[PDB]
Parts: C-alpha cells; structure tokens; sequence
RNA sequence: UCAAAGUUUGAG
RNA sequence: AAUUCCGAUAACGAACGAGACUCUGGCAUGCUAACUAGUUACGCGACCCCCGAGCGGUCGGCGUCCCCCAACUUCUUAGAGGGACAAGUGGCGUUCAGCCACCCGAGAUUGAGCAAUAACAGGUCUGUGAUGCCCUUAGAUGUCCGGGGCUGCACGCGCGCUACACUGACUGGCUCAGCGUGUGCCUACCCUACGCCGGCAGGCGCGGGUAACCCGUUGAACCCCAUUCGUGAUGGGGAUCGGGGAUUGCAAUUAUUCCCCAUGAACGAGGAAUUCCCAGUAAGUGCGGGUCAUAAGCUUGCGUUGAUUAAGUCCCUGCCCUUUGUAC
C-alpha cells in the first residue's frame, strides 16, 4: 500500500524508499543494522512498512531518535564513539561527522606522530598483521 | 494428553500467548535493546519475544528439571560465525535465561530445586499440561 | 497401504517404461517401490547393485550436490517431492511416470569414447550401456535444474520440476535434452 | 533405422583408457544376425543395447 | 543482459492482473509470480497469502522454503 | 503372567531398545508417538513396518522404545529396526512360530534392514590427510 | 553369411587371396611379424604353429 | 597397420 | 595381493620377507557380571498436585523419592569362549592350485600396526650428561638482566580458512553424538555444576570431581521446523579501520586473546596448470586431544549428515618380473 515517497534524502545522504527501513537506514554512515533496529524500537514503528511509506513526521522522529540516542535510552554501549577524548561525551555520531571524527583521530596520532599514526601515514597496515605476503595493493 | 503427547512447535506458540494475555510476567526494561547471544547478529523480530523464550524455558523444565541457567545457556546455544575464521558454539545469554528464570518464579511456574537449577512447578505443571490439552483439542489435523 | 504402497501419495502401478532398454535398469517398479526416496541403502557393494536401487532414491542422492549439499539428503528429498508436487499440478498424470520418461529420453543412446589414435586425439563413436544412460539422464536433467536455479528467484523444485517435464517432453529446452541430442550429433560426426 | 540388441557375450574389456567393452549381440528383430560392437559404460551378459547405426561392427581399438 | 528492477507495490494495473489472471495458472508459486509479473518476490508472496485469504487460490503445500497454490477449484 | 520382550535395533551408534508388551497397540517412542519423533522427513520409515504389517498385528502389543546416541536419522533408523525387531522377537515367544515367519517374510521383501543391522560405522582417519581415505594436497613445484 | 545370404549363386565356392609379402627387418620386428628371442631360443628355427 | 620429444657442475 | 600356491626341474634341503601375528570393527536375548552401568520391566511402595484423559474408576506421562530383606542383565561395561574356513550348492579350471556365481549367514576382502636384503654420503651435531675433531673460553661464542627482533614489505611461491549466496541469509523454535580431558603436579596451578551481578566479554558467592562417582541424560553443529528477505556485490561476504569495554599476565604499545557499536574492501565459481579420493569413503558438519598464564585459520583423534562414479587398463605417470640391445 502507500503511494508517495519512495526515494528519501535525510541527514544528506540518500535513503531507498523502495527498501525496508530498518535495512533502508544503514544506507547512512554510523548507523548499522543493529542501531537502526534499535532507533526504529523505540520510535515505535511498524518496521515491516517500507520506507516509500511512512510519514515525513515519522522519518522526523527517527532522526531525532538517531541523532539523540541517549534521549531515548538507546543506552551507552549501542554508540560508536564513546567518551571521545576531545571533551567528555559519549554518542553516535552520523554522516559526513563521523568521516570527520575518524580524520581528527588520524590527524590527532599523525601530529603526535605515533606508532599507529605512522603506519597509518605510511598506508600500511596498522594493527600489526602480518604483510610480507599479504594486503599488495 | 500431557505436554510429550503434542507437537512441541505449537505448543510454545499457544504456551507464550497463554503467559501473553495472563500478562504478569515480568519482562525487563533492556528486551528491545538487547542481542539475545553473542551467535546473533541481531535482535530478535518477533518483538515479544521474551514470552516465546520464558515458554520454551518452561517447556523444557517440565521435559528435564533441575536445570540452572548454565544449563540454559548451553540448550540455547549454536553456530557463532567468527567472520574468516571457522565457526564455534556459542553459549547463550545468561541473563535472559536468568531474568526468564526469575520470570517464571515470580508466576510460580517454576521453583528452584534441592540439588540446585530450576525444576517447573506443580502449579505450573498444571498450566503447560493445560495447554497441551487445548492443541490437542485444536482438531485431528 | 499393506496391499499396494503409494509414494506418500504417488502411484507406482500404471507407470509404463517403453524403451525395452532402460527397462530393467529403470527401478521404478519390479513390484518394489518404496514409500521414501531416503533408504540406507549399500548399493555401492557390488558392481551392478546401484541398479536395483529405486530411481526417485538415484535422483535424489543426485540433487545432494556441489560442496554444500554433500550429504544434505532430507534438504534433497523435500526438493524432489516438491517437484513432484509442482509435477503433479502442471502436467498432471504420476510425476514419477513424468520423471521416468524423461530418463528414457534424456541420456544418450551413443557416445564417443576418447581412443588415443596416434597421439593427436581423434574419437570414435560406440553405443552406450543401458545403466550409463540412466545415469547421464540422472545427472544430466538433475544437473541441469540446479544449474538454471543459481542466481534467479526459482525454488530449486520448481526448476527440478520444469526440467523433469520438459525432458519427457522431447523439448529441446531442458539442459539435459539439449545435451544429449549434442553427444549424439557428436557421436555421429565421428562415427 | 534404429535397432535393438540384446547383448550375448561380454567379449573383453578393450578401450585405450579401459572404457570400452567389446561385445557380442543378437539383434532382437532377427536373433540369427549378431554384430561385435564396443560400449561405454557398465555392461552385462543379457541386456539391450540400442544401435543406431547397425552396419558398422568394429574390431581391434 | 541480466538486471531486472521490480516492484514493492500496490500498483493499480498490476493489481489487476493478480486479481485477474493469476487464479487461473496451475502453479501459482511467488517465484512463478514473481518471473510472470515485474513483482518482487516478497510482494508476490504476500498477494498470493491475500488471495488465499480471499478464497481463490487453493492451497497446496506451505513449507518453509516453498509454497505451492492452485486454480480456485473448478468444476 | 507378562508377556514382556525388550529388543534393540542399531544403526551407527544409535541403541533403539523398542519394548514389547502385552497391551492395546501404543507404539511410542523415548515418550511420544510416532507421529512425531520429527526429523519428520523420516517419518514413513518410522511408520513402515506398522504399514506394512497393519495395525491388526501391533493391536494387542504395546511398544515402548527408548534412544539415545548416534544422530537423528540414525535413531530413526535404529527404532524402525527396534520395533519391527521386537514385534517378531514377540511372535516367537508367546504368539507362533508360523505367524513369526509369515510377519518376517513381509519385513524382509520390503527391506532387509528392518532386522537386520547395519555393521557399518565411522571409519577411522589416519594420519596424513583429513580423514580415512583422502589426504592432505600435495605440493610439488 | 552375409554374402552367402545375398549371393545368386545357390552354394558357391567364395574365393581366396593369394599374397607373398616381403618384409625388411625393421618392418617385421616393428608390426611384430617377427620378435626379439633369448639366445637359446634365436637357433631353434621352427615355425610357430 | 609409426605426428613432436634438444640439452644436462669447472666447482671433486 | 603376494617368490602365494600347483606343477616342472642339476638341483636338495633351509633362512628373511609375504602370509600367520598384534590391535581394531561388525555377530552373539549363550556364559561370567555389577549402588562408580542399566536399573529392567515390574511392584507402582509411592510422592505429587488435578499432573492430565475422564462424572468417577481405569489408563497416558515423566520428574523423580526410593532403599534393600524386589527381579534380572535386552540396552551398559568388559572378561573368557564361540564364530567364517572359500566350509556348502552350481559353473569354469590338467577336473590340481585356484576363479566365478549363489544359499545360509559377516562371504576368502573392516581398517591399522609391525615389516626383508643392499643402499642414500637424505635429514638430524638446535632432543639428549650420545659423540671425534675444530673453534671459543672472562673485554666470552659460558651465563644472567633490560631492551628490541624472529611479526619488519615494490615482490614471487607452498599448505590453509572464508567466501562468492535463495539447495541460501537471518530470526525464533524443535532436536540427536562419539573419542577424550581434568586440580590438590618435577615447581604452581585444573575441570567446572548451582545461585546472584553485568547486554556481553566477564565479575562475585558458595558446591562436586584424582573421576563410569562431579563437570555430564557431555541437551554440538549441520540437519529438521516456522521467519523475513528477494537476485540487487542484496540482509551474500566480512577484509580494512575508528571508538569504547572485559579478562591472561611482571608487562600486550607493532593492535595477546575476548565482547560491543560503527566501518563495509576484493570476490558474481576462477587462465594455463594441477591435488586428493571408490563405502559409512569424498564432501559437509561440529566436538575432543596436542601446544596452552594467555590460545587455533595447524595438526592429531572423535563422531554426526552422507553422495556421484569404478570394479577396468596400461594411454600418461610410475613400479615388479622375462627375453633383448647397450660405446652407460
């Protein structure tokens, strides 16, 4: 049933309408299978609809949810970046933020010139595998 | 016609939906946010999902008693899929075997045993052997 | 039930083979037909037990292949008796006479051996035995539902079922029929 | 013309690679008439081959 | 050659031929749907549970990984 | 006086240990009917012998069978051994030895199996490769 | 018999074909007309039978 | 009832 | 299968191997047997509550609660015997050695272990308080402490795992193994039930176990049964990396392992080439042992599910005998 959305843009991503919105969702970086199950939980939603359904008011709720996690007691460990060195906070991060978290810790390391930073710097491998056989690119 | 007698599929069906609508059982605040192992993935989709286990947890202590929630765990367990590396058992979650234990006390379904674990109780004895009744009674089919 | 088993619900009487060939070889009735195509069943002792071992059973220990259906055998039965199912509704008539008609004519009736002929490899053609087109037929038709049934939105029974038909229909669009008619051809080009 | 035989004696086992049975056949139609032909596959004395040539009779391969 | 984009929809024209044509094939399988129609395969399944419902397809067997259907029934 | 006769069928490692017993044609099996055991797949081979006997001659005989070990498949065929054994040991003892003959004759041209076992078993691995036969890939270049 | 089946002839004869091949060594030894032998048996210059 | 198939540490 | 036999015979009579042998597997309602097996069917002596059917009796179901002054040994364990020998029938065979078939019943054939002569300048001096020579021997090539490294990555190869999905994936549910192993130690510690705490990794309490006694009816996986998904690199795949959290440790940074969220690469079955394998085998599937404070993508065992194809030949690759040629 539902004749509208099909095809969404939120959080400047996209989003398949035409997809189950659980899994429609994780199409946005930070948020996984497991973190959209849970956001659309305590939103409250017949998770069986589509994302082509589903009311603007409702995909409004979501984002709330999704940005706000703590808020609604999406609880500590269901968030990517937990007490996050730059001040004492702990969230999901979503989007486009999330790349810029991962660039600040790389940059955070590559300034203090750290071991880590280094291989990173380097584009090697980083958490000490192996690699005189393996990962040739 | 005890519970033995009836196909034990069905009778976890009709035995979650009786612990459903007597509606005291006591399922926790997590049951949304929760995995249920570390086998699993996800979280279940049936959302009510914790009356089905209780059931299943109920229905096995009238099949085997004295089972603690070790013993739980070990009965729900299964493949853990380790990515690239091969597949183990993976003991399931202790407390959701603990909480539906401490569930199903505080119904007095179960009781805890001499000799430790859980043993299914004479009044709830009554209750699962209730049920077979009701799907035997469902038609010859 | 005592007096005449069916195949759960299949008849066995009433399946008439034609080829006086495949007869014999064809184990669909002596009079013992079996109610499962599952059975124990060592027919890998001796040399020609294989033949006196039921052809749906054939079939079905067939269908268990490639790496992860290795001895998926239920997995395996389930699908032949939803074939047969799907049999039974499309074309009607006993899918086990369906199936056995496809046997017939599905397996080449000659092939072409590869002789050494000097050293540059040159064939000549021979006929074939009985139970070596039962068991190309077998694979064949088995193997090409399961090669049809890959990347498309099809049960494998239901491909199982459409390669059963139209291989006992001279169709020239079940994998296997095409493929025999191939050999054949081969076969003569250097007969 | 397709013909069948019935087979009469297993002869030997010829092929290059041990494939191909060498044997004797009546021809059904006319159990006076009997070709030698070879054949792929597991065969035995007392069963039907089904030729369709039935000219050809080979020897020595 | 192989893409294929298809439908998650009650779609009017589509509708239609469900509702028309489909009660009169002898396998009504949601793979069979499925190829016949540009239909999903969820979508198709669901309909052909609708139709069930609905009392115009017969049911033959409804196993974990295959569910068969039928003609409604002729006489 | 009891007419009792406990009998075992076998495959793989599986002990079916079906018991007769002069009563009113129960046949079930660790403690349910037949109709389930439920690899159910397997279900008419654990049917079999009734069916091809009839319920005439299980009639006045009930069958209590226990398993343990081996695999599903195998305990199925190791109770649709048992029972079919020990409806035959039961005709020998206290029925008669024609009727013993007439029942085993009817079993057999069926499936030699009913009765008689399996003495195939896991065959044991050696050293060198995975399993018995196979070994491990070898090199070379 | 298949000749003697078609023949016009009632009976006949069927005749024969008479041929003196040569062979040189090589030829013989190679399509096995003739084998290697021990030193023994090389003297002993009887046909085979 | 015959396709092609050349070579081999100085380092004991 | 066998230089295994029959037989021929300037040979005769012997020796090793081979076979016999050992372990193993499969047959024993026959024997000896049991509270560290079962109990086993009883008795139901019961409990037990409506536990159920049922007006009530009589049944169905187990949990068990049971001891011993019940009754055994079908299942269990493991001893000692038995048991098949091509013995029987029919073929084929000098009517010898044997081969084929079939009856009864495992059909000579379950699978390992041991295993000749003479070799190889195979490997091992890093297993040894086996050892010649040589080297070093206090500023050490002895030893010990710290630190690093054996993990370094344009690259090439070998065993491997995981994949490429729909015969599938997930999510629930139902449901069956076998070989083992285990603390109280040769130098410091095991297996773990039960109860609480934590989503989880784990934490904290009490118990049993030198073990058929406890773990442990080892309640394994795949399989089965409903879920959803729907041929889209899709929820197939899970590499890569970020953030946090647990334990092992004297210490884990070059991520010891473990859990969580997030990230989501190649890969749509693989050129030429080649590996392994014929019956409960391959393959799938899990679980033990080994190492092991921490611990398996390896291996060494176990079972569970369980095929296709052969029953043959020397084409290739090789081997064993005969004769032959040889300038090796």
């Amino acid at each position: 049933p539902e004749k509208f959305q099909h095809i969404l843009r939120v959080l400047n991503t996209n989003i398949d309408g035409r997809r189950k919105i659980a899994f429609a969702i994780t199409a946005i970086k930070g948020v996984g299978r497991r973190y959209a199950h849970v956001v659309l939980r305590k939103a409250d939603i017949d998770l069986t609809k589509r994302a082509g359904e589903l009311t603007e008011d409702e995909v409004e709720r979501v984002i709330t949810i999704m940005q706000n996690p703590r808020q609604y007691k999406i609880p500590d460990w269901f968030l990517n970046r937990q007490k996050d060195v730059k001040d004492g906070k702990y969230s999901q991060v979503l989007a486009n933020g999330l790349d810029n978290k991962l660039r600040e810790d790389l940059e955070r390391l590559k300034k203090i010139r750290a071991h880590r930073g280094l291989r990173h710097f380097w584009g090697l491998r980083v958490r000490g595998q192996h690699t005189k056989t393996t990962g040739r690119r | 016609v005890t519970v033995k007698d009836v196909n034990q599929q069905e009778f976890v069906r009709a035995l979650a939906a009786f612990l459903k609508k007597s509606g005291k059982l006591k399922v926790p605040e997590w049951v949304d946010t929760v995995k249920l192992a570390k086998h699993k993935e996800l979280a279940p989709y049936d959302e009510n999902w914790f009356y089905t286990r209780a059931a299943s947890t109920a229905r096995h202590l009238y099949l085997r008693g004295g089972a603690g929630v070790g013993s739980m765990t070990k009965i729900y367990g299964g493949r853990q899929r380790n990515g690239v590396m091969p597949s183990h058992f993976s003991r399931g979650s202790k407390s959701v075997a603990r909480r539906v234990l401490q569930a199903l006390e505080g119904l007095k379904m179960v009781e805890k045993d001499q000799d430790g674990g859980r043993k299914l109780t004479p009044q709830g004895q009554r209750d699962l052997d209730r049920i077979a009744g009701q799907v035997a009674a469902a038609k010859k089919k | 039930t005592p007096d005449i088993k069916l195949f759960g619900k299949w008849s066995t009487d009433d399946v008439q083979i034609n080829d006086i060939s495949l007869q014999d070889y064809i184990a669909v009735k002596e009079k013992y037909a079996k109610y499962l195509p599952h059975s124990a069943g060592r027919y890998a002792a001796k040399r020609f037990r294989k033949a006196q071992c039921p052809i749906v059973e054939r079939l079905t220990n067939s269908m268990m292949m490639h790496g992860r259906n290795n001895g998926k055998k239920l997995m395996t039965v389930r699908i032949v008796k939803h074939a047969f199912e799907i049999i039974h509704l499309l074309t009607g008539e006993n899918p086990l006479q369906v199936l056995v008609n496809a046997i017939i004519n599905s397996g080449p009736r000659e092939d072409s051996t590869r002789i050494g002929r000097a050293g540059t490899v040159r064939r000549q053609a021979v006929d074939v035995s009985p139970l070596r087109r039962v068991n190309q037929a077998i694979w064949l038709l088995c193997t090409g539902a399961r090669e049809a049934a890959f990347r498309n939105i099809k049960t494998i029974a239901e491909c199982l079922a459409d390669e059963l038909i139209n291989a006992a229909k001279g169709s020239s669009n079940s994998y296997a029929i095409k493929k025999k008619d191939e050999l054949e051809r081969v076969a003569k080009s250097n007969r | 013309p397709i013909k069948l035989a019935r087979v009469t004696k297993v002869i030997g086992k010829t092929g290059s690679q041990g494939q191909c049975t060498q044997v004797r056949v009546e021809f059904m139609d006319d159990t006076s008439h009997s070709t030698i032909r070879n054949v792929k596959g597991p065969v035995r004395e007392g069963d039907v081959l089904t030729l369709l040539e039935s000219e050809r009779e080979a020897r020595r391969l | 050659r192989d893409k294929l984009n298809n439908l998650v929809l009650f779609d009017k024209a589509t509708y239609d031929k469900l509702c028309k044509e489909v009660p009169n094939y002898k396998l009504i399988t949601p793979a069979v749907v499925s190829e016949r129609l540009k239909i999903r395969g969820s979508l198709a399944r669901a309909a052909l549970q609708e139709l069930l419902s609905k009392g115009l397809i017969k049911l033959v067997s409804k196993h974990r990984a295959q569910v068969i259907y039928t003609r409604n029934t002729k006489g | 006086p009891l007419q009792s006769v406990q009998v075992f069928g076998r495959k793989k490692t599986a002990t079916a240990v079906a018991h007769c017993k002069r009563g009113n044609g129960l046949i079930k099996v660790n403690g349910r009917p037949l109709e389930m055991i439920e690899p159910r797949t397997l279900q008419y081979k654990l049917l079999e012998p009734v069916l091809l006997l009839g319920k005439e001659r299980f009639a006045g005989v009930d069958i209590r069978v226990r398993v343990k070990g081996g695999g599903h498949v195998a305990q199925i065929y190791a109770i649709r051994q048992s029972i079919s054994k020990a409806l035959v040991a039961y005709y020998q003892k206290y029925v008669d030895e024609a009727s013993k003959k007439e029942i085993k004759d009817i079993l057999i041209q069926y499936d030699r199996t009913l009765l008689v076992a399996d003495p195939r078993r896991c065959e044991s691995k050696k050293f060198g490769g995975p399993g018995a036969r196979a070994r491990y890939q070898k090199s070379y270049r | 018999r298949d000749i003697s089946e078609a023949s016009v002839f009632d009976a006949y004869v069927l005749p024969k074909l008479y041929v003196k091949l040569h062979y040189c060594v090589s030829c013989a030894i190679h399509s096995k007309v003739v084998r290697n032998r021990s030193r023994e048996a090389r003297k002993d210059r009887t046909p085979p039978p």
